[PDB]
């Protein structure tokens, strides 16, 4: 907040409008990326309360109304596993346009669509099909006849329930599977820290404080 | 928005023009317990001082010397300070604060000066050139004058050479001026140097003595011990204010703390080396340091064709000090109704002025952030946005809906594939046809080579992109006529 | 003084061509995406959704 | 850095009163001692009155004691000298002088003074 | 932080009766282990005679003295309940200071930066009869002295025998650990092994 | 004058590492194209044309 | 290896730090690149004799 530095900033041209137009471009890209990935569905679908999926199990990943976050407990542990921002020197963090509860509601809407309606909602309306019919339809895509699932429905449901339950076990005992989100947080945190730490460089001057330059020198010669 | 966006027509959206600051108000200043009390009362209030053969070069150290009591002592005659002003004597100090004392005769106090000799400067006490410090003369008539003359301060008027500046002149042996030697019994050329000041009550005010102390300030490679005292204000809390404690300073908000300092610190820092807490040295109480709040202005408009009303968002700021965060008394009364009013709201993003909150949920049109959007319904409203229509269509294990009717519709998809090619010449852009500048610019090496070779690359790569996106056919195909 | 003003306009020119090249990378990726749009929507049937 | 322009001189009979004013321009805050000088025809320039800007303490000469007074006006950066009970031994050139080095009584000609231009005071 | 320290697993000397004159070399880490109070203080200075200014620190029954003068350090400086033959010289004093002071272990660091003489002190209980025990301790500055004299050597003083440990300091690089309450709990040297690198 | 030398060689190294990282971004995008092209055209039979 | 240049270079702070992790990021990203291009089969298959 120096008056004379901003007076001599006016003879450095229009650098600041290019810097500000660069940095608000980051924000509109992040909002555009989240809007592109998770706002893809016109309506908001809901799961039915009576969950009769023919013996199949989705209890790990349907959203939990017992929690006040209204959030499924697998991605609650994904929230738990990621851990790290301060406000000084004109740096700030502007909040995201989409809060995390609307993100969770969008994931619940996509999950409700891809279980209850199949892929018919992705191209048109929600057409109501049941889930052993849906798995028998998806088997016919890869060359499998419908009859071998309908003779073995309990075994597919049991093996899928056991495989879904190992996903929490595979994430809960691995500390490096979430590195692809952690490295971006570590990179922009260390970049912000590097922008903090370069405020203590003399850059060719006597002292890094402007007030010691102003006090101990003549003001036409503190210009350099 | 009209001045910043370079238009008179501003389309509906969110825009950022400037920022706002809250300012320091009182500029508080604190210093510790000064309170050490150097023994200068015995060299200001005694009935027999030192002699001029015995003016002691006393080291008074590790305390503080008040000089504000000297100005209101109401007795000073020839208060003299060389080098530094006596007005700024108390705040700033130097090292080597050696002191002297004599009751000098008042007729030639003015001869004690840098560059002026005499008989007091030649045989009693000499000041060097460019003195830093003070010599302090005062009337002392009422105490060093007994009956018949106060013959307690013997003095020297006879010595062999000139005085060195600040020289210990102590001697009992007599002055030598002739050639015939003395024989112990005093003769015609013996010239006993220790005669008497006659300090009688019948003397005049110039003839009555002027009592001198010397506050000499030298500069060696030793740290300072005795300085003047420091005046200190009180501290204000919960307010953006400039502070200056014992060496450290800043602008911020002092609040109460909760962490426990150990009993030896006086301040604290955090991750990435910024101060966040301080302990005052006069109460020994830990006070948290909060920076003064700031943020940028965000203005909401539905379009200049549509409405003339605006909505103003102050980001991440408590929505009570927003008229006094801005200088609302200095601006227009037009800006004053956007600093206070009934239509006030605090969001998660910050304080919003110019809109009312609506409990109902609508589609988002203007992106503010953290779930709240705004629109115009003829006044500006504020609302948490609605995701869309809910759908709970009946799940059945034995029922399928199959469509029997069809829609044919198309959907546009737009992607940019190319750029208008632009290259610059470096040299006369940089110089503008100057010979010595071009002899400077080739002497910056070959920056023009990377510059022109990279800016050729955008054009040739864009040409390859256009060649990829619009040539995948062997021939030219034609339709029937 | 001449060295001051010349290194000022060189730093201005470097940040300009910095902006040019970083948008060039994005528009190259967008144009390769649009060439994939022409090849997988014009030259044949796409079974891939949206 | 200290410039003095004074006025307030003139002619008056015995038993009258005048009011000298000395205006200061420049380094006002360094001025700590304002002395009033007086040089009779055929006599040395001596001291009459004194004022400290820091303390307000006045030092008065013995021949002007009880009749002459000095006051400070920091709003206009002017010092005032009021001469009541005038007698014809006071007809002299009156000088105002400023000091940035401290206060010293009695006034001495050899000290470093910022001088005034001089106003003639005549009484008979 | 780039500062002078003791390098880890460096050699210190150990004495027991025994009080030689040892050099200073930019900073001394001093350790002392006692059951009965034998070690009183030190004599500081350059040449320890009547030409160069010498500093003296003596602890006794209730208080301490810290004093620098022009001294005359004896050939055998030592101190039933009282004995005092360490000096006979009181000329040209400059400074004086009064403060207030195998089961006990005292660890001291002496240094001189920009004419300022800083004293580090921490008392800890130790109970074995061979050497210094293991563990970690964080060492607290107490008093900074504004003396500003030059010094190349020193000598301790004793009054039953007691053992003390003397080490020297080197400019090294260290990485510190801070807790929630802001004390040092652990530290590693940045020149010991590639693991600490 | 040594500072003028410092700013010249530091700015040349800065535009070097800028050009190096932005060409690494282009080779990264081409490598994603190569990864999806090999893992589609080699490990199975695609139906996408060109 | 000139000392007063480094006394001016450290006075220009730590530009060396982010240019070094930017250059190291190229190397580790190129190893992840050649791993992501060439190493995808869980085993190694060999031709019949
Ligand atoms: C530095 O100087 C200040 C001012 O002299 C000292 O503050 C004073 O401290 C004492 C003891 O803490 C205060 O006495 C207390 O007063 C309250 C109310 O009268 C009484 O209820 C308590 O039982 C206690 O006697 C005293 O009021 C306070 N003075 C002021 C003006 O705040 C301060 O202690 C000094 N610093 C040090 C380290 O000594
Ligand atoms: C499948 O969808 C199409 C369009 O969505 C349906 O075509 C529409 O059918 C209605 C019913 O006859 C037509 O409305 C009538 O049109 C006549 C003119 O022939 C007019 O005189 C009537 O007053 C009435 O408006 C409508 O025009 C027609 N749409 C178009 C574009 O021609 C079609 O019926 C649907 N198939 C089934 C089986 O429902
Ligand atoms: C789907 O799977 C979950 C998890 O395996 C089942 O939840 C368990 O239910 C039993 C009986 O109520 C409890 O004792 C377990 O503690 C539950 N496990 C967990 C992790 O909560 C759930 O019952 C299954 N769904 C159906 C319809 O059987
Ligand atoms: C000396 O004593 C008098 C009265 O006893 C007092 O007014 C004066 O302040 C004292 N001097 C100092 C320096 O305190
Ligand atoms: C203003 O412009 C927008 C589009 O730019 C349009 O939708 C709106 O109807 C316009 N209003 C008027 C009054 O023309
Ligand atoms: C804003 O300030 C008021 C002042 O009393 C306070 O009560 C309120 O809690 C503050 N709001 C927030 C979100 O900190
Ligand atoms: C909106 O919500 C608030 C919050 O409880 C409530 O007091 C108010 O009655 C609601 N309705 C209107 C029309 O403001
Ligand atoms: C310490 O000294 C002994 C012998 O005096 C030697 O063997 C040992 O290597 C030394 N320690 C180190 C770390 O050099
Ligand atoms: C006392 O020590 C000072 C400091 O060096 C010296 O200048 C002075 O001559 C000494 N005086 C005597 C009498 O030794
Ligand atoms: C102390 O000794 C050092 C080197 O031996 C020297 O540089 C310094 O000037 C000496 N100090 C004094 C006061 O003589
Ligand atoms: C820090 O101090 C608090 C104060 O009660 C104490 O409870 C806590 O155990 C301390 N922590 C450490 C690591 O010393």
């Amino acid at each position: 907040d120096s008056t004379e530095c901003s007076n001599l900033l006016l003879q450095y041209g229009s650098f600041c409008t290019q810097l500000n137009r660069a940095l608000t471009g980051i924000a509109v890209e992040q909002d555009k990326n989240t809007q592109e990935v998770f706002a893809q569905v016109k309506q908001i679908y809901k799961t039915p309360p009576i969950k009769d999926f023919g013996g199949f199990n989705f209890s790990q990943i349907l959203p939990d109304p017992s929690k006040p976050s209204k959030r499924s407990p697998i991605e609650d542990l994904l929230f738990n596993k990621v851990t790290l921002a301060q406000k000084f020197n004109g740096l700030t963090v502007l909040p995201p346009l989409l809060t995390d509860e609307m993100i969770a509601q969008y994931t619940s809407a996509l999950l409700a669509g891809t279980i209850t309606s199949g892929w018919t909602f992705g191209a048109g309306p929600a057409l109501q099909i049941p889930f052993p019919m849906q798995m028998a339809y998806r088997f016919n895509g890869i060359g499998v006849t419908q009859n071998v699932l309908y003779e073995n429905q309990k075994l597919i449901a049991n093996q899928f329930n056991s495989a879904i339950g190992k996903i929490q076990d595979s994430l809960s005992s691995t500390p490096s599977a979430l590195g692809k989100l952690q490295d971006v947080v570590n990179q922009n945190a260390q970049a912000l820290n590097t922008l903090v730490k370069q405020l203590s460089s003399n850059f060719g001057a006597i002292s890094s404080v402007l007030n010691d330059i102003l006090s101990r020198l003549d003001p036409p010669e503190a210009e350099v | 928005t009209k001045c910043t966006l370079k238009s008179f027509t501003v389309e509906k959206g969110i825009y950022q023009t400037s920022n706002f600051r809250v300012q320091p108000t009182e500029s508080i200043v604190r210093f510790p317990n000064i309170t050490n009390l150097c023994p200068f009362g015995e060299v200001f209030n005694a009935t027999r001082f030192a002699s001029v053969y015995a003016w002691n070069r006393k080291r008074i150290s590790n305390c503080v010397a008040d000089y504000s009591v000297l100005y209101n002592s109401a007795s000073f005659s020839t208060f003299k300070c060389y080098g530094v002003s006596p007005t700024k004597l108390n705040d700033l100090c130097f090292t080597n604060v050696y002191a002297d004392s004599f009751v000098i005769r008042g007729d030639e106090v003015r001869q004690i000066a840098p560059g002026q000799t005499g008989k007091i400067a030649d045989y009693n006490y000499k000041l060097p050139d460019d003195f830093t410090g003070c010599v302090i003369a005062w009337n002392s008539n009422n105490l060093d004058s007994k009956v018949g003359g106060n013959y307690n301060y013997l003095y020297r008027l006879f010595r062999k050479s000139n005085l060195k500046p600040f020289e210990r002149d102590i001697s009992t042996e007599i002055y030598q001026a002739g050639s015939t030697p003395c024989n112990g019994v005093e003769g015609f050329n013996c010239y006993f140097p220790l005669q008497s000041y006659g300090f009688q009550p019948t003397n005049g005010v110039g003839y009555q003595p002027y009592r001198v102390v010397v506050l000499s300030f030298e500069l060696l490679h030793a740290p300072a011990t005795v300085c003047g005292p420091k005046k200190s204000t009180n501290l204000v809390k919960n307010k953006c204010v400039n502070f200056n404690f014992n060496g450290l300073t800043g602008t911020g908000v002092l609040t109460e703390s909760n962490k426990k300092f150990l009993p030896f610190q006086q301040f604290g820092r955090d991750i990435a080396d910024t101060t966040d807490a301080v302990r005052d040295p006069q109460t020994l109480e830990i006070l948290d340091i909060t920076p003064c709040s700031f943020g940028g202005v965000s203005v909401i408009t539905p379009g200049t064709n549509t409405s003339n009303q605006v909505a103003v968002l102050y980001q991440d700021v408590n929505c009570t000090e927003v008229p006094v965060a801005i200088h609302a008394d200095q601006l227009t009364p037009t800006w004053r109704v956007y600093s206070t009013g009934s239509n006030v709201f605090q969001t998660r993003a910050g304080c919003l002025i110019g809109a009312e909150h609506v409990n109902n949920s609508y589609e988002c049109d203007i992106p503010i952030g953290a779930g709240i959007c705004a629109s115009y319904q003829t006044s500006i409203i504020a609302y948490t946005m609605s995701l869309g229509a809910e759908n709970s269509v009946a799940y059945s294990n034995n029922s399928i809906a199959i469509p029997t009717n069809f829609t044919i519709s198309v959907t546009t998809e737009i992607l940019p594939v190319s750029m208008t090619k632009t290259s610059v010449d470096c040299t006369m852009y940089i110089c503008g046809d100057s010979t010595e500048c071009s002899n400077l610019l080739l002497q910056y090496g070959s920056f023009c080579t990377q510059l022109n070779r990279a800016l050729t690359g955008i054009a040739v790569e864009q040409d390859k992109n256009t060649q990829e996106v619009f040539a995948q056919v062997k021939q030219i195909y034609k339709t029937p006529p | 003084q001449i060295d001051r003003l010349i290194t000022g306009r060189l730093q201005s020119l470097q940040t300009y061509v910095t902006q040019q090249l970083i948008r060039a990378a994005e528009i190259r990726a967008s144009a390769n995406l649009a060439a994939t749009k022409m090849s997988e929507c014009v030259l044949g049937q796409s079974k891939r959704v949206d | 850095q200290v410039q003095l322009v004074e006025s307030g001189g003139g002619s008056v009979q015995a038993g009258g009163s005048l009011r000298l004013s000395c205006a200061a321009s420049g380094s006002i805050s360094s001025i700590t001692y304002l002395g009033w000088f007086r040089q009779a025809p055929g006599k040395e320039r001596e001291g009459v009155a004194a004022l400290i800007t820091v303390n307000g303490h006045t030092y008065y000469a013995d021949s002007v004691k009880g009749r002459f007074t000095v006051s400070l006006d920091n709003a206009k950066n002017t010092v005032y000298l009021q001469m009541n009970s005038l007698k014809p031994e006071d007809t002299a050139l009156y000088y105002c002088a400023a000091a940035a080095w401290g206060y010293a009584w009695p006034l001495h000609q050899d000290d470093y003074w910022y001088w005034g231009q001089g106003t003639q005071v005549t009484v008979s | 932080t780039q500062d002078l320290f003791l390098p880890f697993f460096s050699n210190v000397t150990w004495f027991h009766f025994d009080n030689p004159v040892l050099p200073f070399n930019d900073g001394v880490y001093f350790a002392s282990t006692e059951k009965s109070n034998i070690i009183r203080g030190w004599i500081f200075g350059t040449t320890l005679d009547s030409k160069t200014q010498s500093l003296l620190i003596v602890n006794n029954a209730t208080n301490v003295v810290i004093k620098v003068c022009e001294f005359q350090f004896c050939n055998d400086p030592f101190l039933m309940e009282s004995e005092f033959r360490v000096y006979s010289s009181a000329n040209n004093c400059t400074f004086e200071y009064v403060s207030q002071p195998f089961k006990n272990l005292r660890e001291f660091v002496f240094k001189n930066i920009d004419g300022y003489f800083k004293i580090y002190s921490k008392h800890t209980p130790i109970n074995l009869v061979r050497d210094l025990p293991q563990g970690f301790s964080a060492l607290e500055p107490l008093v900074d002295l504004p003396i500003g004299i030059n010094i190349t050597r020193f000598q301790t003083l004793l009054a039953g025998a007691a053992a003390y440990y003397v080490g020297y300091l080197q400019p090294r690089t260290f990485l510190l650990k801070y807790n929630e309450n802001g004390t040092i709990t652990d530290a590693v040297d940045c020149a010991l092994d590639p693991l600490s690198e």
